[PDB]
């Protein structure tokens, strides 16, 4: 339905949560169901397509943003889908997306370690206390 | 196996060492279960910074 | 001349241990400059995304900007 | 080439199961010398313990003695006894040595670095030394000697207390960690080591570790003095290399076990600056 | 002036090279494992159930995708095989 | 108890420390261990290193 | 030492769960979107059998 | 502690089933070629149950 | 990486086996059965209530 | 022992706030575990089950969401 | 540390040390707290599960009562003819005394930290939940 | 028991004969539950697609680590009674066998 | 040729047998304190790779130590022939190569080459440990050169033939 | 619990004993084993075996087997709890415990009986 990838869709989603949301409570509100089973998605098909259209035109990044989306990814391949362990660099994206104009002088107030090529490895750095959840 | 004084009043400081040590072993786990009572409140007050909104369930759902 | 028992000890275990911790923290020894390749290749460009109209900075600008701040290194 | 491809779809898969194979090949021989390392270093500690040189001119300054037993072994012929039955006298061993050196699969050496994302490690650990404990038995058994009898029937003695010991040591231990994988346990034993918890059943833990691991005093199955032999007292040659290997895998891997359980694993021991260190960094 | 070692130092000392030589086997074992479980993924994945409910539907969503939502989507009476080697099913019953 | 297989008329609460020690602690797997495993191990080895050295004879 | 380290191991437990429910936080973020594709492709799925099984039966 | 006399002695009865060697006892050679025999002790050891029952001592495997 | 403390650990406790199998004697089956299963179990089982027990105090 | 002097304290624990009562006269189960056990109990009387955020209206911050 | 920072999982993926960084974000937040010092209303809504003086003098007291059960111990079960063992059991005493009252001073900062989250502008809060002060720039002269 | 491994000399040919085939075959002839339940392969896999369906909300909400919660909340929950009679079942169990061996 | 990769081979299984040679936990008489003597750390006899072993299926020496009786000639016999080959037999003691001090007996036997065959004999009464020490190394050569003594030709080519 | 893998491993595994296989076919090239009477006899410590195949043990300690074949299905039914002991609520811990108890009374009754020891037969 979009051509991409399950962890690039969750990244952007990070960010188009902010955009679209009342198409979002629109679609929860149209799935919103007295009992945990999920409702019949043929009654949400018109409140998935909005969110799905608005999806679309938020996935769009100024090209500044390049760089934070990468390292992200990154992040993001190097840990099996650990939302929480690179949420730093998802909110990097978030702000550079959100009035990437001053993204600007936010990189030009960077320092020497940062300014350095980020490579991710559990395995060798598993962190702190890490639940994996 | 009968014991001298000096051996006796060791076994008393002994016990009594060691009831003074168990029970403030309790009172210190006491202590240390409310400063976890208090980081989970530091936790939640930070966590909810934020999360205030609250959206009621729509009426189709009875 | 002579050196101190314990100097000539340390020397052995430096000689043990940094081979070992070597290996150790490269397991995949001559191919760790392949993983930053596929690395650098799996890092997506400009054409491989697609972009906002009204982009704030251009890719030229992007470009310069990186250039300029040495932000890969 | 358009006609000719279907042909080969199957023909071209081939090479990847050589490559498997390979790969396990190389990790089963390198597991096999490291308990040939194992066993010249129980044969060295014990010449220290007992004040003497050990292995000292198998190789200069005894470097290759392991090598040089394997070999014997190898070389070393085999008679099977007219009356023991001889189907079950190979059969046996052969069983014995494919569960000693599958063995290995149910081992971590990371956070997911193993060669299979087992989940039931205890599950695995305790089928695979139920079916050694079945071989030794079946051993004893086939091989008609009254000690070797006499050794299997010790061996389900202690198969019989193993069950109970070893599982109210893992019903205390997923009591914490909430799963049979290895890795869960690391990841609370960071702060401190899980041993901690287990302090008052330390002596518990190591007759724990020896019950398992077959060592004194609980090593009666194969008990020389009681027993001629034990349970390979009929066994010569390669037949018993492969029990004495089983052996030795049993106990690296079970030491592993102990030390991911209780000791953190590949985590460094925090706790003697447990005083110094602080529990939180805000800027 | 001998600087000798310490006698029980010097008595110790005589098991080291098997260890040293335990410690050569067993790196090349656990590294043989890490390069075989990297090769094929570019990585140590973690394992599947050592994640959350949400976080492996997201990492499965691909592999579903890719291997029964686009086949059954672009499936034609004629597509399957006559022989009944098909797919099995990713629930089997 | 030293003297025969008989036992006090009053048994003391030191008896129940000791077994405790003695059962829940089995302190023979440290004592032991440690005493042996640990220090005997630091003095010289008594090896003759027959080929090149002999033991000690008389006339 | 027992009731000690039962109590370090539960503060770790609450420390995971402090954690465990920001993650939560951003998987409700980006569950929508994931969940309107899935109905999308499920929908697809079922309009092509419903297709199918009306022309087979007509 | 209760009574274990009848657990722990089995008498034997003229003429009587249960109460007689109701098992093939174990008639094993322990040494000469022993570990634990000294060399040249040929003792015929009736086993049940892993319980010595009878001894039955060759020694003259040393007789010179 | 991990597997590098993981293998001085293996070798500690293989030092450990090692020399306990030097130094301790061994036991008699049944002595060894009686003991766990009048002593060993009970130890066993009342640990894990105190764990149990303290689990539910610390939560 | 250990039992007795645990229920004291549970019972004792009433002082703390209501998340930090004892779990043993307060339950705190999965949404599985609630739904079942409070669909129509009228003794709790939970009241609407919300469905996205799996919990009911009348406990406590059943539906937070951001901003 | 045992936990690390709590809004993010420290030294998680890549390990990053950038001491640099710690003093500019250090910095921001010291000018925050000097420039809404003055401010009565801001200062009256300020608050901890600990108050100050309570945690600094837990911080004061723990090293010393545990000095002075180290000495207790020695005087009743050591003998005073050696040292080596006795100096080492009081300073062990001492620092489980220490460890206690630095543990009050790291738990009265997070509380600090967290429950005033909400006072802090967005970009002070961003920048003290993400590792980056590049967040801040403005507040550390920049 | 049984050693050796010598068994009793049995031919099981008189037998299987003149009562055990007839009988297994009329059995089989008119034995079958199973009602309408389809072998794989009766209809092409790709008319199947609820496997692929994913419930992110339920995903997300759902903070289970163990396969074991069925099994708590029948052992545990719902099935406790039976829980509590297989434990008082064991006890009597214990009893009876040390009865037998006395 | 296969004696391109026998000889080569040959020297390897030469001293792999060598290095690991393990005798029978066996003695009969006071020759068996003295093999103690050289088994434990004053000779220590793992230093040359000798462990003992108590069943003869898994001997590689026969240490025939001590006097032999006719009541244990046959146990003898039957213990050598169980043992598997290769196998070598060593007699210490002068009571196992010719009866020793009881060779004027009615019950001892005359020596246990009479019963066994003998690879190697070492006079004493008791030998002394650097005596066994002595001999066993020595047998140990002898086993190693026993593979190739030069048997075979060589030819024009010197391959041998 | 793993997946065909497992089973490709197990075939791996008998390959590799193949290698062990032929490096002893091989070492048969340097001895030769000659026919004796004793050779291939059951061995009893240098004499004769005077029973073979009717080597019948005593099975006292049988009650030992019998407590075991209970008590492991008492604690398999303890593996749930545990694992979701977070979500421990009145009834589950007073059922846990309740088990456990019944457990201990049924090994105090197994001690008080004295059947956890061997008997004369
Ligand atoms: C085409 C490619 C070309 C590439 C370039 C060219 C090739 C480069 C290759 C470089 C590496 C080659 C190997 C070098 C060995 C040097 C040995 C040496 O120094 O000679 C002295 C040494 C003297 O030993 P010895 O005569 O037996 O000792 C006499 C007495 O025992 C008295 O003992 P002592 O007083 O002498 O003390 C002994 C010990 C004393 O020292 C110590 O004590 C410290 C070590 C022990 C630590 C123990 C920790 C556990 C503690 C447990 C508890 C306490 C202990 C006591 C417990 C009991 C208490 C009662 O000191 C040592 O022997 C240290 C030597 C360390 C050598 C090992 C180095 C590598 C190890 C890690 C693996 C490396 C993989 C490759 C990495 C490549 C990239 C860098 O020579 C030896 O005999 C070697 C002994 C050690 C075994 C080495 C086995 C090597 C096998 C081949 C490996 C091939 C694969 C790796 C290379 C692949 C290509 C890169
Ligand atoms: C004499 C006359 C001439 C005869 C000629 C005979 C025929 C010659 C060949 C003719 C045909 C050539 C065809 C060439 C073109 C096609 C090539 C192709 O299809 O491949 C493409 C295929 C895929 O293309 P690609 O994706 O572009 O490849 C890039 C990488 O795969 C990307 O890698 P990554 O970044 O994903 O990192 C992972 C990678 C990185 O991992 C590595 O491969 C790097 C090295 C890992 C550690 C190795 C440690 C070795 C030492 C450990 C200690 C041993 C101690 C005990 C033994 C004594 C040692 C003295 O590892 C793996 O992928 C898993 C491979 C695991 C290999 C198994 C372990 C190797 C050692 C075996 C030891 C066996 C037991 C001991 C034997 C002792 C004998 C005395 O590439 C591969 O799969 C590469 C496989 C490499 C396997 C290892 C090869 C040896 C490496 C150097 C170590 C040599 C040690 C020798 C010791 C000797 C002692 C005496
Ligand atoms: C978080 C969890 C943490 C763990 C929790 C665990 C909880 C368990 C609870 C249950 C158990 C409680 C046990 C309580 C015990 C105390 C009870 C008590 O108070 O009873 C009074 C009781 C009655 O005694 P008393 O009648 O008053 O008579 C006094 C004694 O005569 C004594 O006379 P003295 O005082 O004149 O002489 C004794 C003194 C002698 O001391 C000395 O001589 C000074 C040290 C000599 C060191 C020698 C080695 C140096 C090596 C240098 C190597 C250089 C290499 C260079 C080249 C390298 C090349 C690579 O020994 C010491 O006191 C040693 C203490 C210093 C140890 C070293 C520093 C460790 C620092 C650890 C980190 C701390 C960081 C802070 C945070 C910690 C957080 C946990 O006291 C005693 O029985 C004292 C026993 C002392 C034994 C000391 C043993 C020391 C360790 C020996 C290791 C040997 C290893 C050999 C090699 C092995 C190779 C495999
Ligand atoms: C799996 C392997 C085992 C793991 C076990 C868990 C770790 C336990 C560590 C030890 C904690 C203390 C337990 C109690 C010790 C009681 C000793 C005692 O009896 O003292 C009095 C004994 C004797 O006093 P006694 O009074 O008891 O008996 C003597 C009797 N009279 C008085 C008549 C003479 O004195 C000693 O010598 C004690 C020395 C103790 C030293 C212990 C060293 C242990 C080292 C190995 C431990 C395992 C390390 C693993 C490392 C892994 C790293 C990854
Ligand atoms: C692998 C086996 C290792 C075994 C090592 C054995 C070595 C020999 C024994 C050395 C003992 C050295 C003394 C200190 C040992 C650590 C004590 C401890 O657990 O404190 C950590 C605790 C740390 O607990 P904490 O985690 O709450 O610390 C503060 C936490 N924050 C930061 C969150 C506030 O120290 C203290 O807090 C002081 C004591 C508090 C009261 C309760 C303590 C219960 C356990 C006491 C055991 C005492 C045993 C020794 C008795 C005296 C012997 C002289
Ligand atoms: C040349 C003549 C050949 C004659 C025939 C060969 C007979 C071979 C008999 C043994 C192998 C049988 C293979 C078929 C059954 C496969 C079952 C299966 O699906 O498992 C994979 C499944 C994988 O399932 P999954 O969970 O990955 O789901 C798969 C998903 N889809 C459907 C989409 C692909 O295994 C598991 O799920 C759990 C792992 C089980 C691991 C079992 C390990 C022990 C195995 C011991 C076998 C011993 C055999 C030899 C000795 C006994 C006598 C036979
Ligand atoms: C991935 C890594 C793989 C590494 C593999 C490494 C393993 C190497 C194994 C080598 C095995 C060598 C076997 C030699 C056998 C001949 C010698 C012998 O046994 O002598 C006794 C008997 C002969 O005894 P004899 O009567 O001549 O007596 C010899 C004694 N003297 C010298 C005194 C006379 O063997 C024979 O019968 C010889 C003739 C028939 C065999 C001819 C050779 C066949 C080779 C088959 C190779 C099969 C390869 C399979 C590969 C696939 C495996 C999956
Ligand atoms: C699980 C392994 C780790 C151990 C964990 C459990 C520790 C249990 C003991 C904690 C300390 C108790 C202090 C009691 C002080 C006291 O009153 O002390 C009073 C007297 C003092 O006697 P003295 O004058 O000799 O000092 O001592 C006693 O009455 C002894 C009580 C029994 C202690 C035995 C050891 C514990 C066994 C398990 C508990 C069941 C005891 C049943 C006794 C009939
Ligand atoms: S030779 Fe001498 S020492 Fe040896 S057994 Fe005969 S009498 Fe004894």
């Amino acid at each position: 339905k979009m051509n991409t990838k399950s962890f690039e869709v969750l990244i952007h989603s990070q960010y188009a949560f902010d955009v679209c949301r009342e198409q979002v409570y629109n679609f929860e509100d149209c799935r919103q169901t007295d009992t945990p089973l999920p409702k019949d998605p043929i009654h949400c098909k018109a409140q998935a397509k909005e969110v799905l259209s608005c999806y679309k035109e938020a996935e769009k990044m100024d090209p500044i943003c390049l760089s934070s989306f990468n390292d992200s990814r990154e992040c993001m391949f190097k840990s099996d889908g650990n939302l929480y362990n690179c949420k730093t660099w998802i909110n990097q994206y978030v702000t550079c997306q959100k009035n990437p104009a001053a993204f600007a002088e936010f990189l030009e107030a960077s320092t020497a370690e940062q300014l350095k090529s980020k490579k991710f490895d559990f395995v060798k750095n598993r962190g702190h206390s890490d639940k994996y959840l | 196996l009968k014991h001298s004084a000096t051996v006796l009043r060791e076994i008393k400081k002994d016990t009594i060492m060691m009831i003074l040590f168990i029970i403030g072993g309790f009172t210190y786990c006491y202590h240390m279960r409310e400063t976890r009572f208090q980081l989970d409140d530091d936790f939640n007050e930070y966590v909810n910074t934020n999360k205030q909104t609250f959206r009621p369930i729509p009426d189709h759902v009875k | 001349m002579n050196l101190p028992w314990f100097v000539r000890w340390g020397t052995d275990v430096a000689l043990f241990f940094i081979p070992a911790y070597t290996f150790a923290n490269y397991p995949t020894t001559f191919f760790v400059f392949a993983a930053e390749k596929r690395r650098q290749r799996r890092r997506k460009d400009f054409s491989d995304v697609k972009l906002r109209d009204d982009a704030a900075f251009s890719v030229d600008q992007v470009k310069q900007l990186q250039t300029k701040l040495h932000l890969k290194q | 080439g358009f006609w000719i491809a279907p042909l080969f779809v199957n023909i071209l898969s081939l090479p990847l199961y050589l490559v498997m194979l390979v790969y396990n090949i190389v990790c089963m021989l390198l597991i096999t010398l490291v308990i040939a390392s194992i066993t010249l270093i129980e044969r060295k500690v014990l010449s220290l313990v007992q004040r003497r040189v050990g292995p000292h001119y198998v190789g200069y300054r005894g470097r290759l003695q392991y090598i040089a037993d394997a070999l014997k072994l190898f070389i070393k012929g085999i008679v099977v006894p007219e009356g023991s039955n001889k189907f079950w006298f190979v059969a046996i061993p052969s069983a014995a040595g494919a569960i000693c050196y599958t063995f290995w699969i149910n081992s971590m050496w990371g956070p997911s670095v193993s060669i299979f994302d087992l989940e039931y490690n205890l599950v695995y650990a305790t089928i695979l030394s139920i079916l050694f404990s079945f071989c030794i038995m079946l051993t004893g058994y086939f091989s008609k000697s009254k000690y070797a009898f006499m050794a299997s029937i010790r061996c389900a003695i202690l198969m019989l207390n193993i069950e109970i010991f070893l599982g109210l040591l893992v019903i205390n231990l997923i009591f914490i960690s909430e799963s049979f994988c290895f890795s869960v346990f690391v990841i609370y034993q960071e702060i401190i080591w899980l041993i901690f918890i287990f302090f008052g059943v330390s002596g518990l833990i190591f007759i724990t570790f020896l019950l398992e691991t077959n060592r004194a005093p609980f090593d009666l199955a194969e008990a020389e003095s009681e027993l001629v032999t034990g349970y390979s007292v009929e066994y010569g040659g390669f037949y018993f290399a492969l029990y004495y290997l089983g052996e030795y895998f049993h106990l690296f891997f079970f030491s592993m076990v102990i030390s991911i359980v209780l000791f953190g694993g590949w985590e460094l021991p925090n706790f003697l600056y447990l005083f110094l260190l602080n529990d939180f960094n805000i800027l | 002036v001998n600087t000798a070692y310490p006698t029980p130092l010097k008595t110790i000392l005589k098991t080291t090279p098997a260890f040293v030589v335990y410690f050569v086997f067993g790196l090349g074992f656990s590294t043989v494992i890490y390069d075989v479980v990297y090769h094929p993924k570019d990585r140590i994945e973690r394992f599947y159930f050592r994640s959350s409910k949400f976080e492996r539907l997201s990492r499965k969503r691909d592999e579903k995708l890719r291997h029964y939502f686009k086949p059954a989507i672009e499936w034609q009476p004629w597509y399957n095989t006559s022989t009944n080697n098909n797919t099995r099913p990713l629930l089997r019953y | 108890r030293l003297y025969g297989r008989d036992k006090p008329d009053e048994l003391d609460f030191t008896d129940v420390w000791e077994s405790s020690y003695q059962n829940i602690i089995c302190p023979e797997y440290f004592y032991h261990f440690w005493f042996c495993g640990i220090v005997y191990s630091f003095e010289p080895e008594w090896t003759i290193n027959y080929p090149f050295e002999k033991g000690p004879l008389s006339p | 030492l027992q009731m000690w380290g039962v109590g370090k191991i539960i503060e770790i437990k609450k420390f995971m769960k402090r954690r465990d429910i920001e993650l939560k936080g951003l998987q409700r973020k980006a569950a929508p979107f994931m969940q309107s594709m899935n109905d999308v492709r499920h929908l697809a799925l079922r309009e092509r059998n419903d297709m199918l099984y009306n022309e087979l039966l007509s | 502690m209760n009574r274990s006399i009848f657990q722990l002695w089995k008498p034997e009865s003229p003429r009587s089933n249960v109460n007689s060697k109701q098992i093939k006892t174990m008639n094993v050679n322990f040494g000469p070629q022993h570990p634990a025999a000294h060399g040249v002790l040929r003792l015929i050891l009736q086993l049940n149950g892993e319980i010595a029952e009878r001894f039955d001592p060759h020694i003259g495997l040393l007789h010179r | 990486m991990p597997y590098f403390v993981l293998l001085f650990k293996i070798l500690i406790f293989c030092v450990v086996a090692i020399a306990t199998r030097g130094t301790l004697p061994r036991y008699r089956f049944d002595q060894f059965t009686q003991l766990n299963w009048k002593h060993f179990i009970y130890i066993w089982l009342g640990f894990l209530v105190f764990n149990l027990c303290f689990v539910t105090f610390f939560i | 022992f250990c039992l007795l002097f645990v229920l004291a304290d549970a019972w004792g624990r009433e002082k703390y706030a209501q998340p930090y009562k004892s779990q043993i006269l307060h339950g705190r189960q999965p949404f599985g575990h609630t739904f079942v056990q409070n669909y129509r109990n009228q003794a709790t009387d939970l009241g609407r089950w919300n469905h996205n955020f799996a919990c009911y209206e009348k406990q406590p911050g059943c539906g937070r969401d951001f901003d | 540390t045992n936990f690390g920072s709590p809004f993010r999982n420290t030294d998680s993926g890549i390990v990053i040390r950038d001491p640099e960084n710690e003093k500019r974000l250090k910095l921001a937040f010291q000018n925050f707290w000097k420039s809404k010092q003055e401010d009565k209303e801001f200062q009256a809504q300020i608050k901890t599960a600990v108050s100050k003086d309570t945690v600094n003098f837990m911080f004061y007291a723990s090293p010393l009562f545990g000095a002075l059960l180290g000495k207790t111990y020695i005087d009743m079960f050591c003998n005073p003819r050696y040292f080596y063992f006795r100096a080492f059991t009081l300073s062990m005493f001492a620092l489980a005394g220490y460890c206690v009252g630095n543990g009050f001073r790291n738990r009265y900062e997070h509380s600090l930290y967290t429950r005033n989250y909400h006072l802090f502008p967005k970009d002070l809060q961003d920048a003290l939940v993400n590792g980056d002060a590049r967040y801040c720039i403005s507040w550390w002269k920049q | 028991l049984n050693i050796d491994g010598l068994h009793l000399k049995y031919n099981h040919n008189i037998n299987n004969v003149l009562y055990y085939t007839p009988s297994l075959v009329l059995f089989l002839i008119f034995f079958n539950i199973d009602y309408f339940s389809e072998l794989e392969l009766f209809l092409p896999l790709e008319l199947s697609f609820i496997d692929i369906y994913d419930d992110y909300y339920e995903g997300f909400n759902n903070s289970i680590m163990n396969d074991f919660t069925p099994l708590t909340l029948s052992y545990y929950s719902i099935n406790s009674a039976e829980f509590i009679i297989i434990g008082l079942l064991l006890l009597l169990g214990s009893v009876a066998c040390v009865n037998l061996y006395k | 040729r296969v004696d391109y990769i026998v000889t080569p081979i040959n020297a390897v299984v030469s001293w792999a047998r060598q290095g690991s040679f393990w005798p029978l936990t066996f003695g009969l008489a006071c020759c068996a304190v003295e093999m103690m003597h050289a088994t434990v750390s004053r000779y220590d006899f793992d230093r040359f790779g000798v462990i003992f072993r108590a069943t003869p299926r898994q001997a590689d020496l026969i240490l025939v130590a001590g006097t032999l009786t006719n009541k244990m000639a046959p146990g003898l016999r039957r213990l050598y022939e169980q043992t598997l080959d290769p196998k070598w037999v060593l007699s210490m003691g002068s009571c196992a190569n010719g009866g020793g001090y009881y060779h004027y007996s009615y019950s001892v036997v005359r020596g246990c080459n009479r019963i066994i065959p003998v690879d190697i004999y070492v006079p004493g009464c008791p030998p002394t440990a650097e005596a066994l020490m002595f001999g066993v190394l020595q047998l140990q050569k002898s086993l190693y050169r026993q593979i190739n003594e030069g048997e075979k030709k060589y030819n024009k080519k010197d391959l041998t033939y | 619990m793993g997946d065909a893998v497992v089973i490709h491993l197990i075939q791996n595994v008998l390959i590799f004993g193949i290698i062990f296989w032929l490096l002893t076919w091989g070492a048969e090239y340097f001895y030769t084993v000659k026919q004796q009477l004793t050779k291939k006899q059951f061995y009893e410590c240098g004499f004769k075996s005077i029973s073979e195949l009717n080597i019948q043990i005593n099975f006292n300690f049988f009650m030992l087997a019998v407590f075991l074949i209970l008590y492991d299905v008492e604690f398999t039914f303890l593996f749930p709890v545990l694992f979701n002991f977070s979500m421990f609520s009145t009834t589950e811990l007073f059922l846990a415990f309740f088990f456990i108890f019944l457990i201990l009374v049924s090994l105090l009754y197994d001690w008080l009986n004295n059947v956890l020891s061997w008997s004369a037969e």
